[PDB]
């Protein structure tokens, strides 16, 4: 078993050579950005949200 | 939580995300 | 099994076909399972509307 699988069909293990290490592929993945802003009319504050 | 919310709780058992409910 | 599925490319990678394929007709490859993965998703969201 050089390789293993998910449900979703993906890449997420590997044989290095000359290491044998696990060496999982893609556990780091992206982070979601949201804007809190009230109306234009009252100031232009903004908020960060994740 | 009531015991009748409790056993009612306890009956109840990637590119994707899940929006926490508010 | 929708992201999964080839939808009648070669391969369900863009990676692979990005590092195999010429530059000429690769688009059209990313384009029909691109596509394939919009109608199912539209029709997804459609069940889930
Ligand atoms: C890669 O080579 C090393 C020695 O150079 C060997 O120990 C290892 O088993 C090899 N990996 C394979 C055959 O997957």
């Amino acid at each position: 078993q050089q390789f293993g699988r998910d449900i979703a069909d993906t890449t997420d293990a590997v044989r290095d050579p000359q290491t044998l290490e696990i060496l999982d592929i893609t556990p780091c993945s992206f982070g979601g950005v949201s804007v809190i802003t009230p109306g234009t009319n009252t100031s232009n504050q903004v908020a960060v949200l994740y | 939580r009531s015991p009748i919310e409790d056993l009612l709780f306890n009956k109840v058992t990637k590119g994707l995300t899940v929006l926490p409910p508010l | 099994k929708q992201l999964s599925s080839k939808f009648g490319a070669i391969s369900s990678v863009l990676n692979d076909i990005f590092s195999r394929l010429d530059p000429p007709e690769a688009e059209v490859q990313i384009d029909r399972l691109i596509t394939g993965r919009l109608q199912s998703l539209q029709t997804y969201v459609t069940q889930q509307l």
